[PDB]
């Protein structure tokens, strides 16, 4: 089907290497970097939506980062 | 011997006057146990076999479709019903189609069209259960002393060799004695049931590739699933997620299959251990066992011999392992029968005062013919030192320089401790666990914190927990209340998990 | 004394294929490198192929441009050499050989170091194949 | 279909099913039917022999077939022998039978 | 010793109905599986059907496409096999069989997959003739 | 409604799930549930069947 | 004073108690079965509770069978049966906490 839940959630932790230990970091970072590269203007829209919410600067930068992580996965 | 080069070995030294030592054995490395006046024994886990697994719930990862059929009804007449809908081997979908005066039925509402297609599955992946009983571990131990460098990884009829022994350990017989002829016997009481979690791990096969899969990932998977007994013409209780009923326009319906699905399963599996299969049994090569070592019936073969005084030649010469130890392979020229080799690390060759520590066993050559070979390894002092072998005026000496001061050794020891705790969880408190009260208190409070941490986090993977680690780091950095330390504490745990894989 | 026994040799038309086999007994087959060597009638010995203990490393001489495939079954103590697109130059007697010298240093027989000390101490009687 | 034997010798009757899970023969049972007599079971669970059945009869099994061995043949032994096992989880099936003279 | 006795076998026309019966005594009938097996004249043994202690589970071979109906009365120690639409292929001796190996499971109810068995207690069998 | 020849199956404490061959028929109503088993029914283990 | 064997090793009930089935090889007539739950086999200290009774083997034959159930402690433990150098032992692990 479409979903097929990822197994890295229940990562079997032991001294030997797991099935695909070479690809996790690059996997997530590559997906985010590619999607943001393709559609830039959503960076502007996310900046606006973050700026309208949150009083101090820290809250606004955190909301910006969370929007830019929640959009590429369409989670 | 058998542990010289493994590059992941740790020395377990000392005991309650020789009574017993706790030891955790892992697949990656091995443990060399050295006592006060007893031969150094190297223990290593080799393979873990699982036996008579019971098949459960096999999935389909490649569909095949067959003779489609369809039926339609008048705008008012009711709903479509194909006579192949009463068969548990056909997928059938019902929808609405535009009709009227053109196709054959006079009225203009939407109709109803049913399409059915036969499903055939070529390939299926099966999941099998593993009970923590009938699970066999195979431990191999060997002894230092008299074996030359060749017999380090040489696997042959080790029943005769008298220096290396093999022990099977199963939940039905957790206690075993390894009889090392002339050295006595190493008593070994071990805990196989609590080894590695084996009540949540299914053994998963697709096509000659076998994995260890966590249950709750082999139940929340969306594919056509049978259940257990394969008897005749199978039936899959899904009929969805592998056949796509794509609609056309103007009452046209089409049925397609999704292709072969064996690429999402290979990438859905990430962080699930690999395994291999022999016959009906499954050899896992990644595990974790905890054996208490009752070494109080080990003797020393070499004592009461007279020491050799002929000559010694350093043939393969001295070499440095990854941990600091120094392996030396000596050849003896004299024909003095069974004899005792004098070897001592020394500096200031004016007065040979023994320094360093000799991690061998009872050194001794057992051959008697003409020229014999022997291998012994020494733990040298940090400064410059001389390896001295021989009695008098014919002593062969070699110069040895070891790198890092005691502070470096302590820091590397703490790094090893951090890695071992991060990998083993609570059990790591039992590595050198002669066992006191402080160690038990540590084990307890770490067990509580571990249960809590695994209950809150631990539904996250490398990237996700690096994220939550940085976020909690900021939040604790500028919260200004008294809980900051708490939040900062969390970072360590979470972040250290990432920088030890 | 280890005995190597060759099997499967026979006359074949040019372009044919043949699967030669070798039976070993009396030594740790699973831990030794194995070789196939050949000798044309009235000609010298010509090295053909070698395989390590597991089969992960297969080496062939330059004359065989991928025509031949060497393999082994450790549990059966058997060595196989499958030969395709045979020509008249392939008419020869093939000896199945054990590498005993390498076993002295590398008891695992797996690591295929460059320029390692070797010796093909045990030979079979050889099987005759004629591509005619 | 049939096997011939001499008094005092040993005879083996084989039972083979084609491509059945490679499990089946663990549960094969062997039954004896003398001419005009009610059938009697000599072997159950593949290799276990009931009490009262002579130790003369023995059984063996593999991943591909099952075998019934009768050593020291007697004139009584001449009879029809039938193997039986599961066809599926809910079924039972008897073999073609072998007439031992 | 246990003795099984068949009854009800007789000549009947093709397409007729016939009810075979089996009387048991000398053991806990209410706890053993029961089987009906058949053997054609001059032919081999052919398994027909099986039933549990309570009568909950009933298994039939492939050749019986619902023609046969097995039942029992534990209080009377009786077994029954109803037969409808008889043909010539079924003329044979029917043996009533007790299943004691299951009686591991002294209840005789739970119909596990591939459970151990072996049929040693048989009746003399009753002849049915479809002519 | 009228009902007919009931049947059942059960396969252990630690095996898969029960499967009748009459579940692949569109004329039978079938229900799957859990039952207590072990040491008195035939299978050595004590979970829910 | 004989040796004991585990026919089917141990079962674990839902409530945590362990059922063991022991087979006796010797012939001493009716005699007590020495059984307990222990940790640190060096010094066998009774930990846990043995909820059966004074275990006995009634028959006096070559091989006899008996069953007893014991209540383990929450840690890892060993089921010990027998007296000396022939005592069959098993490893048993219970999940819960008090
Ligand atoms: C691992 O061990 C094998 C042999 O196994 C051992 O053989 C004896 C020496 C005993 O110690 C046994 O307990 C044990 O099973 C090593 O292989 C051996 O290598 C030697 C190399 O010197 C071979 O010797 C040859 O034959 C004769 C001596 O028998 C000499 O005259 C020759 O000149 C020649 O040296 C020996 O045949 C060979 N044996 C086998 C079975 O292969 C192996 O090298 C060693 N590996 C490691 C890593 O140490």
């Amino acid at each position: 089907a479409v979903t097929l839940p990822s197994h890295s959630t229940r990562k079997l932790q032991t001294r030997s290497q797991t099935w695909l230990e070479s690809r996790e970091y690059t996997k997530h970072l590559i997906r985010v970097e590619n999607w943001i590269f393709r559609n830039p203007g959503f960076a502007l829209a996310a900046a606006a939506i973050a700026w309208l919410l949150g009083s101090s600067t820290s809250q606004k930068v955190i909301y910006l980062v969370m929007i830019l992580l929640i959009a590429p996965a369409y989670s | 011997i058998r542990c010289i080069g493994v590059s992941n070995r740790d020395f377990v030294e000392g005991m309650s006057g020789g009574t017993w030592v706790d030891v955790v054995l892992e697949h990656g490395g091995c443990v060399t146990v050295m006592a006060q006046d007893k031969p150094t024994v190297d223990i290593e886990l080799v393979t873990t076999t699982v036996s008579n697994m019971a098949e459960v719930r096999s999935y389909c990862y490649e569909a095949s479709i067959s003779d489609m059929a369809s039926d339609s009804r008048c705008p008012t007449q009711g709903e479509a019903y194909l006579d192949k809908q009463s068969d548990t081997q056909y997928v059938c979908k019902r929808t609405l189609v535009d009709r009227g005066w053109g196709n054959g039925c006079g009225l203009f509402g939407k109709g109803s069209l049913v399409t059915c297609a036969k499903f055939a599955c070529s390939k299926k992946m099966t999941g099998k259960s593993i009970q923590p009983e009938n699970l066999e571990y195979r431990i191999m131990l060997s002894v230092h002393g008299s074996q030359h460098s060749g017999m380090i990884v040489n696997d042959t009829g080790h029943e005769t060799d008298e220096n290396r022994a093999k022990v099977e350990i199963t939940p039905n017989s957790p206690r075993a004695e390894a009889t090392l002829g002339g050295f006595g016997s190493l008593g070994l009481d071990c805990e196989p049931r609590t080894g590695l979690d084996f009540s949540d791990l299914y053994y998963l096969t697709m096509n000659n590739k076998h994995w260890l899969v966590h249950k709750e990932w082999f139940h929340d998977i969306p594919l056509p699933w049978h259940a257990g007994a394969d008897t005749g013409t199978p039936h899959w209780n899904n009929k969805e997620a592998l056949v796509e009923f794509k609609d056309a326009h103007a009452k046209r319906q089409t049925v397609v299959v999704l292709g072969s699905q064996e690429g999402a399963v290979h990438t859905a599996l990430a962080g699930a251990l690999e395994a291999e299969m022999d016959g009906a049994k499954g050899r896992l090569s990644s595990g974790h066992l905890k054996c208490r070592l009752k070494m109080d019936k080990l003797r020393l073969k070499g004592v009461s011999y007279s020491l050799c005084t002929a000559a010694f030649t350093f043939t393969k010469i001295p070499a440095e392992t990854l941990h600091g130890t120094v392996t030396v392979e000596v050849q003896y020229a004299g024909t003095d029968g069974p004899c005792k080799v004098p070897a001592q690390m020394a500096v200031d060759m004016q007065t040979l005062t023994p320094v360093g520590r000799l991690i061998t066993a009872n050194p001794v050559i057992t051959e008697s013919t003409e020229n014999s070979k022997m291998m012994l390894e020494l733990d040298p002092p940090f400064g410059d030192s001389y390896i001295v072998i021989g009695v008098g005026e014919k002593k062969i000496t070699h110069h040895w320089h070891r790198s890092g001061s005691t502070i470096g050794k302590a820091f590397e020891a703490t790094v090893r401790g951090a890695k071992r705790m991060a990998v083993l969880g609570d059990t790591a408190w039992d590595f050198g666990s002669v066992g006191g009260a402080l160690n038990s208190l540590g084990k307890g409070i770490h067990q509580i914190f571990g249960a809590a941490f695994k209950s809150l986090f631990g539904g996250m993977s490398w990237f996700s927990q690096i994220l939550i680690g940085t976020l909690l780091m900021w939040l604790g950095l500028n919260t200004k209340n008294g809980s900051i330390s708490l939040m900062c504490l969390a970072l360590g745990g979470v972040l250290i998990f990432l920088s030890t894989a | 004394e280890v005995q190597l026994v060759e099997s499967g040799g026979g006359l074949v038309r040019p372009g044919g294929s043949l699967r030669l086999s070798c039976a070993a007994s009396g030594f740790s087959y699973s831990n030794h490198w194995m070789h196939w060597v050949r000798q044309a009638p009235g000609k010298g010995l010509v090295w053909v192929s070698r395989i390590n203990s597991d089969g992960s490393t297969r080496n062939y001489a330059d004359f065989v441009k991928g025509r031949f495939t060497i393999s082994r079954d450790n549990a059966e103590n058997t060595l196989y050499l499958e030969m395709n697109s045979l020509t008249a130059d392939d008419t020869a007697v093939y000896y199945c050989v054990r590498d005993g010298v390498r076993f002295y240093y590398d008891s695992t027989g797996y690591y295929p170091d460059s320029f390692f000390k070797y010796g093909m101490d045990v030979w079979g009687q050889g099987t005759t194949v004629t591509v005619s | 279909v049939s096997v011939s034997g001499s008094p005092g010798q040993s005879i083996t009757i084989s039972c083979t099913g084609t491509s059945s899970n490679a499990d089946t023969y663990n549960l094969v049972s062997w039954y004896q039917q003398r001419p005009g007599k009610a059938p009697k079971l000599m072997i159950y669970e593949g290799t276990k022999r009931p009490s009262g059945v002579s130790n003369r009869f023995s059984a063996s099994k593999s991943a591909t077939a099952a075998s019934l061995t009768i050593s020291g043949l007697q004139p009584e032994d001449e009879a029809d022998y039938y193997c039986c096992s599961y066809a599926t989880s809910r079924t039972l099936v008897f073999g073609g039978g072998t007439k031992l003279t």
